[PDB]
């Protein structure tokens, strides 16, 4: 398949960040749930 | 606009585009709940200490995958973009009714996610057999929430089934025969007789559960003279047919994919292709007891039924030849989709191979209702369905969405959730056959060290889920627009640019009769 | 006559892995001969086989339930 | 009649590559956090 | 025993439905219902494929039989080939409707 | 079979009409009569409270959700014998 | 402008009402078995009427006002009907196993014997007989409405379609009739679940039936129909004949062997 | 029972379950066969730049590759369904035992002579006795006479469960109204270990399965002691 | 009756960009405006209701 190059390219940095905001997105909400399991049981 | 657009579709690509987007969301949360599953099972002990909790993650993690990601990802979505773009049609026989098969799911999916919120939740498993699903041991509005979420999934599917076989059999052109359509539309066209005929079976069954919890029915209590087995026997009916169902788009997708990475303009015996999906579509009716094994019904009967479930493997076996067949002297280009579809075609293999096992039902009684059996569906469905899925949505992205993926991330991404699966599924192979059973929140100590890598396993998978999503993120946030497709003498839904128009084939095409 | 008795033996009329109406056959069986012995005024002990059989398979809370509905007069079988 | 080409046969813009780093962030962010809450809210009853 | 009060299509029939049956009549065929026959597809005889505009797709079944049909755009001008087989197909476009 | 009729010649409207009248409706008319003469409130049966039968696992969700939706107090006993 | 003899729909917003409608009936549903309410219910009922009368609406408009069904249309819908045929006999089929299963092995706790004891059941030479023949007439009246409308007879289609009606009607009537006097309930065990729920679902077929046959009536009144474009009578005439068959199969199979 | 890092199938009890492991062998032979094949076959397509992208005449290769796994077929169903019909077969048992599957224990009943019943129940993780196995050890054992053939009757008085001891090859659902049979020949005494395998509810998982097989003369006198 | 059937082809074929579920008139407009209100009013009410049942009541 061929292709132009990118109209708004994306650079590593922009990559790098973009990648972070994704895991973070993934994981910031279930770990809090997951580290205060203890304090939704014991009640 | 926007909702002259999207709430009010006739138009089968941007139908397609909402099962996509639906189908991917619905995704998110069945692979959470996978999460959940092994997270309780990582170490010995409780983790989540409500146990009907647990049978809630397990039941809602299957029901979410099965008709929420799966079916709509494949039929409502791959089936919508491709299968008017490979026949030349300019949209689907009925868009209007088309546009409800779409609307249908999202309250579908609503009374279930409802039904974990109030009560205990449906902690009965997917099968949802009564009595445990019945009135006194499930009392409550849950296990009723999961029976209309179902009865809503069923119309939007039996609806779909009535669009794509009325399309595929009338709007061709006129001088092309069916044996000259695509293996990928044919994969839809035997999918949708399947769900014609199951479908309706469960929604009887189904009704007659719900007539038992809520008017005095006694279809499945002994008191009444009942029978809880018939409750197998019409689920089964359906749930057999039903797995057939969640394959065989992924099989045509895969004949596709292997064929254009071979640079092939077909592929190999076309015909016997034809014959094999027909022939899995009819075997796959009369089959259903297998599931029943341990239930106590005559010697004869579980004989029969071992026999007619191995015959299967034959016009199976066709197809995984045919395949290899196609890649014999091709000009392989190993793209992304070219490694997902040599993997479904390794892993499918072996998926299958365990299904033969569990045919037997000498052996069944031993590894029924074990993690052999999860093994098995796993190997099959989830790296079966999901590597086609996964083949299908990167060979097909820049057709829908007019840009590229970058390939190395692409490649990148395989590599991790080839791993992750592997490591999650095979040693369930070991639990079964020591014995550990399946729908348990907590295993005897032996059963310790191969839990404890089946769960180290998932959290990889997991890894390759987020990266995807942030490889669909690139490449919109990229813009690399396609110029030019190759092999498009023999590739249909190509011929129209990158993404093809509103409205393609406001002309038909032209196809002389000779 | 003919005893010895260890347990039910093997019965060609429910050669299947289902005896839930092995069970019930002896069951009836019993109460049946032994109606029928109680009022010639005969010996209820020619109904003993059919009651070994029964205890042997059937579940006590089976029993106990079949045998409240003989008293309570709401048995659905034909004695 | 409606907009056709790259970008324009989705129901999201991608105009701006941030502002859709942070929808896509929230629509598949917020289907992976559900099980999670379903689970904790089914704890805090009993 | 008899009598009428039922319409015809021919006095009741509307739009589209009635553009498809006058041009059936007449032995046309404007909105492709019906399998077009074929020519000898040599140069000087090629299969005349019309149009509204100056392109259409055209789909060769090279050999009565064979599953795969090969597709590729007729544009206006000079008679195309078959990439597999080399059959002839021209444009003839236009009009079309009565 | 063929019933034992003869006409597979012409199907007009008319042979159909000839039917609906000839034969289907006087047909509705004699089981109409059959029925007519055969009807007269029945013996009404005995209550023997069997456990099989008037099941309750869970109320009717209208009434004091004890009565069924066509409950006809004649013929259709309660789980504790008939009502007056 | 299109060069093909296909119909591209207009946006619409039925199939979103229709789904929303699905979801307050479900729910509704919910809402009145367990916590004791019908207002959503009632609801439901209603937006899912109101879909369905402007749904249906627009086809005749597109179809008898638009003139969008070109024969190519035209085969769709028949081969639509009949895979809806098809589904709906998978349907009552889950019902007639249930009813199968039960009744050739009955269980202890029935008493080991169909039908079970304490169950009195209706006589087939009483009123089902005369219901078969109701139907069965229904079928020959409703073939003489077609063959009139083919040529043309007017005055002579409404008149066996009126027949046609009416005897759905009475049929309706009948077996209200009795249900009210059976000596049996839904809740008599499997003897009256297998019979409430398939005669019931039977039921309510006839009524759609009879509906729908309502609908082809005043069509047919104001002048819809041709001698030759009238699909909606012909669906109408098989979903009728689908429900005719259904009725003898719950006759053979339900009150007359099952006595 | 099952030990740690263990791959196969528990050793075999009974006879039966010895039968089916050699049947595993035979079966899991052609299993590795045929995925080694598909296996070598793949990696011999894609290892090479020769080509052949013209149209391949395809049915003369297709015999081949149906009348072959329809053979391999029948040498796993003949053995498969010769123990099929073994494992039910005319018995001649000396006893006969019921289990009775309930929210969430066993009970059984041994009534050919006296109506000897227990109740039987999983020992909690905090009162077992040193050396004792978490989640499968129950308070009162099914004690059983070894080398002896038993009639097993399996059902429930609620929901379903399945009685299941896979040392002796055996999985048996436990359904309310319905009487279901197996047979049970210990070739060795000892303790044999299973667990509740159907979903029952949210205690599943703690409902577990203990045979005691000891000789006739002490099976007898434990029988005695229950009463 | 009388056959009106033309009248109506003629009102239906009106090229004045309206959609057909609104070529009819006011009451069109009245009718589909009323469905989508009941419509979104009973999504509102169920979800408020689901709300109400996902927590117990002392
Ligand atoms: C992940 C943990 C693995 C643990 C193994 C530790 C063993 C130590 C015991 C130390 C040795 C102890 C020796 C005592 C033997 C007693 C065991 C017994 O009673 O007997 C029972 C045994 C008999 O079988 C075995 O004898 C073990 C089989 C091992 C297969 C090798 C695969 C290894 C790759 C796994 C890595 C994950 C990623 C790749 C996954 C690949 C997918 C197959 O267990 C089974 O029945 C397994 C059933 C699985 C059926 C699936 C068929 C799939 C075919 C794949 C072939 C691909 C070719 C390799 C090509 C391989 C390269 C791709
Ligand atoms: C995509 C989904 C999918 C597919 C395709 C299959 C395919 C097969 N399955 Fe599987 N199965 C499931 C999903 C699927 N299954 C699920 C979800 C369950 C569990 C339900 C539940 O309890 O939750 C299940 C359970 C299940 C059971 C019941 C086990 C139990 O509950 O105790 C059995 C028993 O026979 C079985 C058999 C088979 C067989 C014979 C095939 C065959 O079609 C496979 C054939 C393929 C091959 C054999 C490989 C290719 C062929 C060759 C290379 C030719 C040569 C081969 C030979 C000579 C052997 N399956
Ligand atoms: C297709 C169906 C499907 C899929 C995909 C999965 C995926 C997974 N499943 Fe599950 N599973 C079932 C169907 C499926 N499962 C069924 C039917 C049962 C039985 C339930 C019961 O007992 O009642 C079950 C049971 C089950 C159990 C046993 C529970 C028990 O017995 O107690 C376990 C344990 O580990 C498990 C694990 C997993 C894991 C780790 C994944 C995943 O982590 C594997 C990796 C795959 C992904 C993470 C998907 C990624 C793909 C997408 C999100 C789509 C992207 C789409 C686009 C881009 C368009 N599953
Ligand atoms: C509480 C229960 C009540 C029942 C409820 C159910 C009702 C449903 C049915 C209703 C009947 C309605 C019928 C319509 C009424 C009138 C039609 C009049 C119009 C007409 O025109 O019909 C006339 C015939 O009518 C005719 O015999 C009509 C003849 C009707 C026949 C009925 C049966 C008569 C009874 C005697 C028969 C029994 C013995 C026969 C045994 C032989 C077995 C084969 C035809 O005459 P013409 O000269 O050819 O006309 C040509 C002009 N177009
Ligand atoms: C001429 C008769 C025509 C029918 C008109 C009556 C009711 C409409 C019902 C429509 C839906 C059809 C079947 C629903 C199931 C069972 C009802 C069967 C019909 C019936 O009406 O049976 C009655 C009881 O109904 C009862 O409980 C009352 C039950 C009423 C509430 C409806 C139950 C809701 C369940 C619907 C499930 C929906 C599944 C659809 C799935 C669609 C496909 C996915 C019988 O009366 P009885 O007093 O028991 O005995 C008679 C004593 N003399
Ligand atoms: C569980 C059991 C599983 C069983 C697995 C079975 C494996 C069987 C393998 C068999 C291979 C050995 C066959 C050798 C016989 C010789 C036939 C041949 O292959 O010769 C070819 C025949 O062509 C043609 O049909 C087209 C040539 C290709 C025909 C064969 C294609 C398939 C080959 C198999 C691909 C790998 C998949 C194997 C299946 C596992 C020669 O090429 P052509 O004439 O086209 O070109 C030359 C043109 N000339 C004559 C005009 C100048
Ligand atoms: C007291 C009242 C209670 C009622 C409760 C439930 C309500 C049921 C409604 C009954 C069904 C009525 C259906 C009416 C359909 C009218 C539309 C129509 O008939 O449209 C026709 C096309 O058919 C088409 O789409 C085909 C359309 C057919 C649809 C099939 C309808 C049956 C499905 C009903 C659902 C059953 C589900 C069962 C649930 C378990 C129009 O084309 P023609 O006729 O060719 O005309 C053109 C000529 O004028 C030109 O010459
Ligand atoms: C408790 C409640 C449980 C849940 C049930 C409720 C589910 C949904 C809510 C009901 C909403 C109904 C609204 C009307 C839908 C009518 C569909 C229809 O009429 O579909 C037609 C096509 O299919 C055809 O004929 C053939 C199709 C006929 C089917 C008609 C629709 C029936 C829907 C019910 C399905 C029941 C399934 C039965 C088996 C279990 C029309 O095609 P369109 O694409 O519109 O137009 C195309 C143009 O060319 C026409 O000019
Ligand atoms: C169509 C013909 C194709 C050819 C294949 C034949 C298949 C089916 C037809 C056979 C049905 C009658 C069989 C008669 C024999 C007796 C049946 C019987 O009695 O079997 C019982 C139930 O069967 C039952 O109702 C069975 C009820 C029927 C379920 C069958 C499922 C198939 C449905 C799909 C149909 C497709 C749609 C076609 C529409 C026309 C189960 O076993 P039991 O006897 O309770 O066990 C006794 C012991 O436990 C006690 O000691
Ligand atoms: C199943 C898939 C998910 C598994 C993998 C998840 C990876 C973990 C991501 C971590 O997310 C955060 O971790 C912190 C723990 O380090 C938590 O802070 C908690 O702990 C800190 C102290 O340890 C305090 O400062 C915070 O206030 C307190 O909320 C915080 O809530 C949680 O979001
Ligand atoms: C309608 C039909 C044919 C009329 C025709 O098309 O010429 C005629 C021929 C014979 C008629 C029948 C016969 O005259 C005998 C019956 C006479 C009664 O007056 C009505 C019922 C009765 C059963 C008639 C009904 C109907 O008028 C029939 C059936
Ligand atoms: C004759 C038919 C259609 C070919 C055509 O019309 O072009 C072909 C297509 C696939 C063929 C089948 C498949 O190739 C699989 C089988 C192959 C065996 O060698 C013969 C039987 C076998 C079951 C074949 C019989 C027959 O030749 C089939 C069914
Ligand atoms: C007078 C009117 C003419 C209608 C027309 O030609 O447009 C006639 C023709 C057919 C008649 C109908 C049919 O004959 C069927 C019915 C017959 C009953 O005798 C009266 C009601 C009945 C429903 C009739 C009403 C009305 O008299 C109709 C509708
Ligand atoms: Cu008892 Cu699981
Ligand atoms: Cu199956
Ligand atoms: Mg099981
Ligand atoms: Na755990
Ligand atoms: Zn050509």
């Amino acid at each position: 398949i061929t292709a132009k190059p990118a109209k708004t390219p994306t650079s590593p940095k922009e990559q790098a960040i973009g990648l972070s905001v994704t895991f973070l997105s993934f994981l910031l909400p279930a770990g809090w749930v997951l580290y205060h399991l203890d304090n939704y049981k014991k009640s | 606009m926007f909702i002259n657009r999207w709430l009010f579709s006739t138009n089968h690509k941007d139908i397609g585009t909402l099962y996509l987007l639906f189908g991917a969301w619905a995704g998110m949360v069945g692979t959470a709940l996978s999460l959940l599953i092994r997270a309780e099972l990582g170490q010995p002990g409780t983790l989540l200490g409500d146990d009907q909790i647990y049978n809630v993650v397990v039941t809602a993690h299957a029901f979410v995958m099965i008709f929420f990601m799966v079916m709509p990802i494949m039929i409502g979505g791959f089936g919508n973009w491709l299968v008017p773009l490979m026949i030349g049609a300019p949209d689907m026989a009925f868009p209007r009714m088309n546009n409800m098969s779409f609307w249908l799911l999202p309250p579908s999916f609503l009374l279930l996610l409802a039904s974990s919120m109030v009560e205990a939740g449906a902690g009965t498993g997917w099968t949802v057999y009564p009595p445990l699903a019945g009135n006194l041991a499930h009392a409550g509005a849950s296990v009723d929430l999961t029976i209309f979420s179902l009865h809503l999934a069923g119309v939007s599917s039996i609806l779909g089934a009535i669009n794509f076989i009325t399309t595929i059999i009338n709007m061709k052109p006129p001088a092309m025969s069916q044996y000259q359509t695509p293996l990928f539309v044919w994969s839809v066209m035997i999918t949708a007789v399947l769900l014609l005929l199951s479908l309706p079976v469960l929604a009887a069954g189904i009704t007659m559960l719900l007539t038992d919890r809520n008017l005095n029915t006694t279809f499945f209590d002994p008191a009444g003279g009942g029978d809880p087995i018939l409750y197998q026997h019409l689920f089964w009916f359906f749930g057999h047919p039903e797995v057939y169902i969640l394959i065989l788009p992924g099989f045509g997708m895969i004949s596709h994919i292997v064929t254009y990475y071979s640079g092939k303009k077909e592929p190999f015996g076309y015909m016997g292709m034809v014959w094999a999906m027909m022939s899995i579509g009819f075997l796959g009716f009369i089959v259903w007891a297998h599931h029943m094994f341990t239930v106590g019904m005559d010697v004869d009967t579980r004989a029969y039924f071992t026999s007619a479930t191995m015959i299967i493997a034959i016009p199976t076996g066709v197809k995984v030849f045919s395949w290899l067949a196609t890649l014999h002297g091709g000009n392989i280009k190993w793209s992304p989709a070219m490694m997902w579809a040599l993997g479904f075609i390794f892993l499918f293999t072996v998926g299958g191979l365990t299904g033969i096992v569990l045919a037997n039902s000498s052996l069944d009684i031993v590894l029924h209702d074990t993690y052999y059996v999860v093994a098995h569906f796993h190997y099959v469905l989830s790296m079966g369905a999901v590597f086609a899925i996964m083949g299908g949505f990167v060979h097909w992205f820049p057709l829908f969405s007019g840009y590229t993926l970058n390939d190395t991330w692409a490649k990148i991404h395989f590599a991790i959730m080839f791993v992750g699966v592997n490591m999650t599924f095979f040693p369930q192979h070991f639990l079964g056959l020591s014995g550990m059973p399946r729908r348990y929140s907590d295993y005897p100590d032996a059963y310790t060290m191969w839990n404890t890598i089946s769960s180290m396993g998932s959290f990889i998978s997991l890894t390759a889920v987020m990266l995807m999503v942030f490889i669909i993120w690139e490449a919109f946030a990229s813009k690399r627009e396609v110029l030019t497709v190759d092999l498009t003498t023999t590739n249909l839904e190509w011929l129209n640019g990158c993404p093809p128009p509103y409205h393609t084939f406001e002309e038909p095409t032209y196809v002389n009769l000779k | 006559k003919i005893k010895n008795y260890q347990t039910a033996p093997f019965d060609s009329r429910f050669p299947n892995q289902n005896q839930t109406r092995n069970c019930w056959q002896n069951y009836l069986d019993f109460h049946r001969c032994e109606k029928a012995m109680t009022a010639k005024g005969g010996d209820v002990s020619v109904c003993e086989w059919y009651r070994r059989v029964y205890k042997s398979l059937c579940p006590i809370s089976w029993v106990s339930t079949w045998d409240d509905r003989r008293a309570e007069g709401t048995f659905p079988g034909k004695i | 009649h409606y907009e056709e080409g790259p970008g324009k046969n989705i129901p999201f813009s991608v105009e701006n590559k941030w502002r859709l780093l942070a929808m896509m962030t929230l629509f598949f962010g917020s289907g992976f956090a559900a099980p999670f809450f379903i689970v904790r809210h089914q704890l805090l009853k009993k | 025993a008899s009598g009428g009060g039922v319409p015809t299509d021919e006095e009741q029939a509307t739009g589209l439905e009635r553009e498809v049956m006058l041009a059936a009549r007449k032995g046309q065929d404007p909105y492709n219902i019906l399998a077009p026959k074929a020519t000898s597809g040599t140069k000087e005889d090629p299969n005349l494929v019309p149009s509204i505009t100056n392109k259409r797709i055209v789909g060769c079944i090279c050999e009565e039989d064979n599953s795969t049909v090969i597709w590729f755009w007729l544009h206006k001008g000079e008679a195309q080939r078959c990439p597999s087989c080399g059959t002839h197909y021209k444009l003839v476009p236009h009009q079309l409707a009565h | 079979a063929s019933a034992a009729k003869g006409d597979h010649g012409g199907t007009g409207a008319r042979t159909w009409r000839f039917l609906t009248f000839g034969l289907a409706l006087p047909s509705v008319a004699l089981c109409t009569l059959n029925s007519w003469l055969h009807s007269g409130h029945r013996e009404r049966p005995a209550f023997i409270p069997y456990h099989h039968l008037r099941i309750r696992t869970k109320p009717f969700s209208w009434g004091d959700g004890n009565h069924t939706f066509f409950h006809n107090p004649r013929v259709n006993p309660l789980p504790t014998g008939y009502e007056k | 402008h299109q060069t093909h003899a296909y119909h591209m729909v207009n946006p619409s917003p039925w199939p979103l009402t229709g789904a929303l409608s699905a979801l307050l009936m479900t729910s509704g549903l919910t809402m009145w078995f367990h916590f004791n309410s019908m207002t959503l219910l009632m609801i439901g009922l209603t937006t899912n009427m109101l879909t369905m009368y402007q749904w249906w609406r627009d086809v005749i408009r597109e179809s008898t006002f638009q003139g969008h069904h070109t024969p190519a249309v035209q085969k769709g819908l028949r081969y639509g009907m009949i895979l809806f045929i098809i589904s709906e006999v998978l349907f009552f089929t889950g019902f007639f196993w249930a009813f199968y299963h039960s009744s050739l092995a009955p269980t202890p706790e029935l008493g080991g014997c169909w039908p079970p004891t304490g169950i009195h059941p209706l006589n087939p030479l009483e009123v089902p007989l005369l219901n078969t023949s109701v139907l069965l007439a229904s079928g020959v009246s409703i073939t003489w409405a077609h063959h009139s409308l083919m040529e043309g007879d007017r005055k002579h289609m409404l008149q066996a379609l009126f027949i046609t009606i009416t005897l759905g009607v009475y049929f309706t009537l009948l077996q209200a009739s009795e249900y009210y006097e059976a000596p049996f309930t839904i809740s008599d065990g499997v003897y009256g679940s297998t019979f409430f729920v398939a005669t019931g679902f039977h039921g309510l077929h006839v009524i759609i039936g009879s509906t729908f046959l309502i609908v082809c009536f005043f069509r047919q009144l104001k002048f819809h129909f041709t001698s030759n474009h009238h699909f909606g009578f012909e669906a109408a005439a098989w979903y009728w004949h689908f429900v005719d068959v259904v009725w003898l199969f719950l006759y053979v199979s339900i009150y007359w062997w099952g006595s | 029972m099952a030990y740690p890092m263990q791959l196969g199938f528990q050793d075999a009890t009974s006879p039966i379950m010895e039968e089916l492991l050699h049947f595993h062998d035979h079966t899991l032979m052609i299993v590795f066969l045929i995925s080694s094949l598909v296996l070598y076959i793949i990696s011999l397509m894609l290892t090479t730049k020769l080509t052949h992208t013209s149209t391949m005449d395809a049915q003369e290769v297709e015999t081949i590759w149906t009348i072959l796994p329809a053979i391999i077929l029948i040498l796993i169903a003949l053995p498969s369904l010769r123990i099929l019909y073994m494992m039910d077969e005319i018995n001649n048992p000396s006893l006969t035992v019921k289990t009775m599957g309930h929210q969430w224990y066993w009970s059984y009943e041994y009534t050919d002579y006296e109506d000897l019943s227990f109740d039987s129940y999983m020992i909690p993780t905090s009162e077992l006795k040193p050396g004792e196995l978490r989640l499968l050890e129950v308070d009162n054992r099914v004690v059983l006479p070894m080398e002896m053939t038993i009639r097993m009757l399996v059902s429930s008085e609620d929901v379903l469960h399945s009685w299941a001891v896979p040392s002796l090859g055996l999985k048996t659902d436990a359904i309310p109204g319905r009487l279901n049979q197996t047979t049970l020949m210990s070739s060795r005494p000892g303790l044999y270990y299973g667990q509740c395998s159907e979903i029952c509810g949210s205690n599943h998982s703690f409902m577990p399965i203990v045979l005691e097989l000891v000789p006739l003369k002490y099976f007898e006198k434990w029988s005695a002691s229950m009463l | 009756f009388e056959n009106r059937v033309a009248e109506k082809q003629k009102l239906f074929q009106e090229d004045n960009g309206l959609p057909v579920h609104l070529k009819g008139g006011a009451t069109d407009n009245i009718l589909y405006r009323v469905t989508m209100t009941l419509c979104l009013g009973g999504t509102l009410y169920s979800l408020y209701c689901l709300g109400w049942a996902s927590f117990p009541h002392k």
